């Protein structure tokens, strides 16, 4: 098996550089707590 | 085993014996009083004797203060216990050349 | 638990940069949305 | 009938460091991105429906 | 109905509300009670530098743990039981009423005698008279008399509903092609109001209960001035 | 409106400050290019410089 | 070796404890909140008709 | 490390998860299409990778156990256990449906005409095809054995006949159930009858289906001398399975064909 | 017929497909100027 | 490469990482979801508009929460990472299998995304119960959608339950019993089955929905002779063994962060505590028409039902007196995941015995479809099942990662959403008590108080899921590589350091037979 190993090697993210990290980071979990608001919006333009 | 159980003094006894063993190691020292501090209870000064003197036979000086250590902590609240063992050890500490923790100042931060 | 010193230490400024970002991140998007709700709710 | 399973053995456990579903041959390299294919083109169609059906 | 920064149940109209805020001050005299030993017992267990990591004896201490809990569900299950036949009891009403629920009002009928039926619905919040409430002021009344015995049979005309009015503690699930029968007894005039306390689409919060109840003699002349 | 004046100030000296005293814990690192840009005061004396004097001063000639 | 606690424990403590107290008591008071307290005490019934 | 020394399987990185559940995306959403705007396109497609996948993913499972020797002793243990579970989720799954007809058929509401079965169903008549389709599922209960034993016994020619048989009479009962449906004097639109009894009676017919290819693919690894006289569980599996089918026909014949009608 | 057909080949059929696929490509686009369906056009 | 490992895995540690983040941005969704909620009832009147806009928004938070966020994160999560590691197994029993279950997660999310897209959504409840789920009051795809979603999602689930059950029982050292493995390895072998029996009949249940709307089939119409209760029956037969597969992973998360803070080698009473969930577990089975009191059953069987959904606290009694029994003379070590685990222990109990008030049948007339059952649920829900899953995540994020977190932030994060939480939920009881009724996108005047205190409560929460990203991020962006661990002689995770290699016990485990 050609996968590295150890710290920061066993997840399917970069962890190293710490702001492309952050820009990630909040790429990942933004994207989800706007996704319903919108959704609303979305529906609230309709017809 | 299962069922069976020892009165106070036979498990004393059971731990004197236990320390006393001359051919003791250093593991077998580190796993009684590892286990000891386990239990409901501060040992007895002829149990803590025992092991003080175990300790000079494996000229463990180190080891001798960390035992006193554990003495007063398991004491928790109860303040009169430790001094009323070193009380009791007190010939051995002298004739083992052991010093307290308080007289090596390892009892500060 | 025992760990070595960070290998890339992440000093105060530092902190208060990702802790910022990472507020903004949340509250714009939905902000906004919600800044805009009655003009949604009026076409 | 015949029984060549010994024959498929060997093949099969060749050390070619190839994945069992790639260590048989050509074919299943073609059914493999025939699959594939199919899969990943179906998903976009799919995402396409639902932007389409989102709208009145 | 319910008043600004109240707490607990809505005061008892009738009798089974009476005795079901009885039977809550037991129940919860004992979660109070449990609740606070467990959170002694933990602040107890977390506050001393006495330790004893060694083996412990389970069992023994496992019997008191076990059959207490088993002790204190009877002194709840008892009364609860209790209250719950009383509900389901055998009484004869002097009066039934049907109540229909529909998409965003409810229908009333009184029908032992002559057809008489009548909609409920809310008073939009812009049309209400000063003193009216809210969302919970319907336009037609469910007139009904005081201190007698009336069955109610809930049904809908559509998706659920329930018709509910807590002071009278009553609470209805109305399932289309159902009829659910339910006993209501006040004992002291006025207006008691209820909600809707089932989903059933985009104005279920607006389709409130409105239960006005006077003595006999004003509820017979009512239902003839309503045909 | 008269707050942004002061707000922008603190700012100015909590990330340079911050930043200064991250500056002081080992852990080389080597310049990013915004670094060598701005330090190297735009680039610009070393482009309008050692350029259009060049084409003037061979044209010159 | 004094640590981060030991120096700015009790500046963050107070300024924490100081900061959360203002901005909380203002919004509650200064702003339209509707809180809608029961009026038995501090409100004086009128006639409705 | 480096070499395993425990007899357990690490099975190699397949696209097989990824394409299979991409499949069901596609058959969950196509059906979404089919029924609302009017497609198979998408439904279509969706069938056609999952059939993709499914043959490939069992073709490689074949090729672990039988051309590589991966299913040692405790991997084989293991199988068992996944597919008794299995068989169990299923059992559960069939218990919906009595639920549901016990249900309407106890106590049947007034819009019915408050019996049971409602007026105006004409039920089928139990001892007529109904007790034929049990007799076949019954005999290949007792064919299917023979096979079983002729494959411990290393009958090679035996086991291939008895599998044989077995499929027809699980084919015989698909064709007779098919016409069964096709005569029927109510469908699925006769109220909760209707439902009841085809939806119920229907997944079961799936699941025969499902079992008689399961029973096919068997037959041909068979014909490859892929079993031996001591592991087959590809044969056990299929067996069970068959099991589990006749009898959910007993209940579904005493429940609904003799006592609900 | 039968003697075309072989274990062996297999990568000559992938190198075409993509070959192929590639010619695949270029008929569409020669088709679609000829053909110039409003949709293509959209597209 | 990237694909070989992330897409086309067979590794329980791959899978479960997978699951973690899968579940954490879920997550955020649902928390999301769960404040448009509050802000709708932040103040009297309407934001966003109908019962319907606001239902829809009310159902997917429950969907995405529940099999989501909580169910991915600890069955699929720390199930997949620890339960080989526990046992000493070098992966699970179907390694392949493992990977479909969750790659069928992301497209079941997709559909219920879909579903409140397309026409107005699905505002049904997370019980999508009918009249109102059906094609007539909701016509058009939506509630399709939702339907199929949660096929998947089941389909997810009951193969995973299948692979479980097989390692945790054929994957063990050959000298190690079944009352030798660990409560979290217990714990989740029993929520296994709860799956594999539960999860069957909801989907039967759904599908005959599904051809009531599309088929003409009538089981649940009246019209044909069907029944709305039927699918109450199914839907909750299902519904409550739900409840029980969502906590019972956290007991045993529970168990296991007790006892390593309070410095003990294994939990008081090890086998009154597999009785407890293995009898949690069987009751839970009997008792789902409690979720039916109002509905017009008959008086008798009213009174079995209520019974028999009491005698569950007896079993979880023993489970919360043997957490405190071990805490009793154990070196407690006050960590971020002690303060959660404590936290747990109490608030549960708050929560799970404001359920036994509910269990009664005459009080639950006038507590049905109000917001003391919301109350109810939140407790063992925010301050329970979640609870579980932030102690696990700070206590074996190095396990997972290599990396350690900074303990100060994340106690700071403890305290924030512990206030939060309360604040939300506690007022919630007295609205309930007072009448206000479940699924209303406005109230009476007289609810104002309450309703405004509890969403701002949810800001706090919302403040203190933002912190915990920043947490991770500071987490992976210092490296403080973890170098020793406390009782490893007791807890076989943490042997193979961290994090463990791609292939741990590559040669078995020596388990002597005395
Ligand atoms: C993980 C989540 C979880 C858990 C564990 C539970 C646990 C329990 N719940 Fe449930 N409940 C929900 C989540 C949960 N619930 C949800 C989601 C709903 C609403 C769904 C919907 O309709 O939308 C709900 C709804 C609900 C209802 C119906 C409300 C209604 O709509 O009318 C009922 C009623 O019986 C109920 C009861 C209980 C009981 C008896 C327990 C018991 O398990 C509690 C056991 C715990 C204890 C009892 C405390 C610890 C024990 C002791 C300290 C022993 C000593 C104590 C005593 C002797 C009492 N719950
Ligand atoms: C898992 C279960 C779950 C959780 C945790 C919550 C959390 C929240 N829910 Fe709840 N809710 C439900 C499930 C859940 N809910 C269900 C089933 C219903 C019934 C729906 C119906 O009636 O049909 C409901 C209904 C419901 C209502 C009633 C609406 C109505 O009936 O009118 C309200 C209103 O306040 C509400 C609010 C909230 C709030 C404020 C939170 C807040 O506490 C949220 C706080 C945020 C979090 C706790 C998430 C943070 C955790 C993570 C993001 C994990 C991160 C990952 C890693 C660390 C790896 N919810
Ligand atoms: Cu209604
Ligand atoms: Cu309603
Ligand atoms: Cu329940
Ligand atoms: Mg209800």
């Amino acid at each position: 098996s050609h996968y590295e190993e150890g710290p920061g090697k066993n997840i399917p993210f970069s962890v190293e550089n710490k702001w492309r990290l952050l820009a990630m980071m909040t790429l990942f979990f933004g994207s989800g707590f706007a996704a319903p608001f919108f959704i609303v919006r979305h529906q609230l333009l309709k017809k | 085993s299962h069922g069976s159980h020892e009165t106070d003094e036979e498990f004393d006894a059971r731990w004197v014996t236990y320390f006393n063993k001359p051919d003791i190691d250093a593991w077998e020292l580190r796993k009684g009083m590892n286990t000891l501090v386990g239990y409901d209870l501060v040992p007895e000064p002829k149990i803590i004797d025992a092991a003080l003197r175990a300790c000079r036979r494996l000229n463990d000086f180190a080891s001798a203060v960390r035992i006193l250590e554990v003495v007063k902590d398991k004491a928790g609240p109860h303040k009169e216990i430790y001094p009323y063992v070193i009380q009791e050890l007190r010939p051995t500490l002298n004739e083992l050349g052991i010093s307290t923790p308080e007289e090596l100042g390892l009892d500060k931060v | 638990i025992t760990a070595k010193p960070a290998k890339t230490p992440t000093s105060p400024k530092e902190q208060a940069i990702g802790l910022s970002v990472t507020f903004l991140s949340f509250l714009l998007p939905a902000g906004w949305v919600l800044y805009h709700l009655d003009n949604y709710k009026k076409s | 009938f015949e029984n060549r399973v010994a024959e498929k053995q060997k093949l099969f456990q060749e050390d070619n460091g190839l994945p069992v579903h790639l260590k048989g041959g050509a074919t299943d390299n073609i059914l493999y991105r025939v699959t594939m294919t199919l899969c990943l083109g179906g998903t976009l169609y799919s995402l396409y429906c639902l932007g389409w059906a989102s709208f009145p | 109905m319910a008043y600004p920064m109240q707490l607990g149940f809505q005061d008892a109209t009738s009798p089974i509300m009476e005795e079901l805020l009885h039977f809550h001050d037991h129940t919860l005299m004992i979660v109070f009670l449990i609740s606070s030993l467990v959170l002694y017992i933990i602040s107890l267990m977390l506050t001393t530098k006495l330790t004893h990591t060694s083996t412990m004896d389970a069992q023994e201490v496992e019997t008191i743990w076990t059959i207490l809990p088993a002790i204190i569900l009877i002194l709840i299950a008892l009364p609860s039981l209790r209250i719950l036949y009383m509900m389901d009891e055998i009484n004869n009403p002097s009066l039934t009423v049907k109540t229909m629920g529909h998409q965003w009002y409810w229908s009333y009928e009184y029908t032992d005698y002559e057809d008489l039926s009548f909609d409920s619905y809310m008073i939009p919040t812009s049309e209400l008279k000063p003193g009216e409430l809210r969302l919970l002021e319907v336009d037609n009344r469910v007139v009904l008399p005081m201190e007698m015995t009336i069955r109610m049979l809930v049904s809908s005309e559509d998706v659920l509903h329930s018709w509910a009015v807590p002071s009278l503690g009553l609470k209805t699930d109305a399932i289309p092609g159902r009829l659910n029968q339910t006993t209501l007894m006040s004992s002291r005039p006025g207006l008691y109001y209820g909600q809707c306390s089932e989903i059933c689409g985009s104005n279920h919060s607006f389709m409130p209960i409105v239960l006005e109840l006077v003595p006999l003699k004003y509820f017979e002349k009512w239902s003839a001035s309503m045909l | 409106m008269k707050m942004t004046a002061l707000i922008v100030t603190i700012m100015g000296f909590m990330l340079a400050l911050e930043l200064n005293n991250t500056t002081y814990y080992l852990k080389f690192k080597y310049p990013s290019q915004t670094y060598k840009f701005s330090n190297m005061l735009g680039y610009y004396p070393s482009i309008m410089h050692r350029l259009p004097t060049y084409h003037n001063l061979s044209m010159s000639q | 070796a004094p640590d981060f606690h030991d120096k700015y424990g009790n500046a963050v403590l107070a300024s924490g404890a100081t900061f959360c107290v203002a901005v909380w008591v203002y919004m509650a008071t200064q702003i339209g909140i509707e809180w809608n307290p029961s009026p038995v005490g501090r409100v004086t019934p009128k006639e409705w008709r | 490390m480096t070499h395993q020394t425990h007899a357990y399987h690490m099975v190699n990185p397949s696209p097989w998860p990824l394409t299979g559940a991409l499949s069901a995306l596609l058959m969950t959403s196509g059906l979404t299409m089919w029924f609302h705007f009017n497609s198979m396109t998408l439904l279509m497609i969706g069938l056609t990778t999952n059939m993709l996948t499914m043959y490939q993913w069992w073709r490689d499972v074949i090729r672990e156990s039988t051309f590589q020797g991966h299913h040692t002793p405790a991997v084989q243990k293991g199988l068992r256990y996944g597919m008794i579970l299995f068989i169990i989720s299923e059992v559960l799954f069939f218990t919906g449906f009595f639920w549901a007809f016990y249900h309407s058929s106890l106590a049947p509401t007034p819009e019915l005409g408050g019996c049971w079965p409602p007026t105006g169903i004409h039920p089928l008549n139990p001892l007529e095809v109904p007790l034929l389709n049990t007799s076949v599922l019954l005999a290949s209960g007792v064919s299917i054995t023979w096979a079983h034993h002729s494959l411990m016994e290393g009958d090679r020619k035996h086991m291939l006949q008895a599998l044989f048989i077995t499929i027809t009479l699980g084919v015989y009962f698909t064709l007779l159930q098919a016409s069964e449906y096709y005569e029927a004097p109510f469908t699925i639109s006769d109220g909760v009858y209707g439902s009841t009894f085809f939806v119920a009676t229907g997944f079961h017919g799936l699941h025969v289906i499902i079992g008689s290819t399961f029973l096919i693919v068997c037959f041909f690894r068979q014909l490859k001398f892929h079993f031996t006289s001591n592991h087959h569980f590809g044969f056990e599996a299929g067996a069970w399975y068959w099991h589990f089918v006749d009898v959910v026909w007993l209940f579904l014949y005493v429940s609904i064909y003799w006592w609900g009608s | 017929l039968t003697r075309f057909l072989g274990p062996r080949y297999r990568q000559l059929a992938r190198n075409w497909v993509p070959t192929a696929s590639l010619w695949g490509a270029v008929g569409a686009v020669g088709l679609v100027w000829a053909t110039d369906w409003r949709l293509i056009l959209d597209w | 490469m990237f694909i070989n490992r992330w897409l086309f895995s067979t590794n329980h540690k791959d899978i479960g990482t997978l699951y973690l983040l899968f579940g954490a941005w879920a997550g955020m969704v649902g928390t999301a979801l769960s404040l448009l909620i509050r802000a709708e009832l932040g103040q009297p009147g309407t934001l966003l508009g109908d019962d319907q806009i606001y239902n829809v928004v009310v159902t997917a938070h429950a969907f995405v929460m529940i099999f989501f966020m909580v169910m991915p994160i600890m069955i699929g999560g720390f199930g997949n990472w620890l339960v080989p590691l526990m046992i000493g197994a070098p992966d699970m029993a179907f390694p392949r299998m493992n990977n479909m279950s969750f790659w069928l997660l992301p497209p079941s999310f997709l559909l219920l995304l879909a579903s409140s897209m397309v026409e107005a959504g699905a505002g049904t409840g997370w019980t999508v119960y009918p009249p109102l789920a059906g094609n007539l009051a909701h016509a058009g795809a939506s509630v399709d959608l939702t339907i199929f979603s949660l096929h998947l999602a089941g389909v997810s689930s009951i193969l995973g339950a299948i692979n479980f059950i097989t390692t945790i029982i054929n994957m063990k050292p050959p000298a190690m019993s079944q009352y030798q493995t660990p409560l979290f390895v217990w714990s989740v072998m029993i929520t296994a089955v709860l799956l594999l029996l539960s999860l069957p009949v909801l989907a039967a249940g759904i599908t005959m929905l599904l051809t009531d709307r599309n088929l003409n089939t009538t089981f649940f119409d009246p019209a044909g002779g069907g029944d709305p209760i039927l699918y109450q029956h199914l839907f909750w037969f299902f519904g409550h063994p739900e409840v029980y597969i969502l906590i019972l992973p956290g007991f045993g998360m529970i168990s296991h962060i007790v006892t390593y803070y309070s410095g003990k080698k294994e939990p008081f009473g090890y086998m009154g505590m597999v009785w407890a969930m293995m009898s949690i577990g069987f009751l839970g089975f009997i008792v789902w028409a409690h979720h039916m009191f109002t509905v017009g059953m008959d008086v008798d069987t009213r009174a079995y039902f209520t019974s028999a959904t009491m005698i569950i606290a007896i079993p979880t009694g023993v489970k919360v007196f043997s957490w405190l029994a071990t805490l009793h003379g154990g070196n407690i070590k006050w960590s971020p995941a002690m303060m959660w685990a404590l936290g747990f222990i109490f608030l549960f109990t708050v929560g799970g015995l404001t359920g036994i008030v509910l269990a009664n049948s005459s009080l639950d007339i006038v507590l049905h479809d109000t917001y003391y059952v919301v109350a109810h649920f939140h407790y063992v829900l925010s301050m329970g099942a979640v609870f579980a899953i932030m102690g696990g995540f700070v206590h074996w994020f190095p396990l997972f990662s290599g990396y350690t977190l900074n303990d100060t932030w994340a106690k700071i994060h403890f305290a924030i959403m512990f206030v939060g939480v309360n604040m939300t939920f506690f007022p919630q009881h007295f609205l309930g008590l007072s009448g206000m009724p479940r699924r209303y996108s406005d109230y009476p005047d007289a609810y104002t108080m309450w309703n405004t205190i509890s969403s701002m409560g949810s800001f706090i929460s919302l403040t203190a899921v933002m912190l915990m990203v920043f947490i991770i991020w500071e987490a992976f962006a210092s490296k403080r590589e973890v170098l020793t661990v406390d009782l490893t002689t007791t807890n076989l995770e943490w042997l193979n350091g961290c994090p463990p290699p791609y292939h741990t016990f590559e040669e078995p485990t020596y388990v002597n037979l005395k």
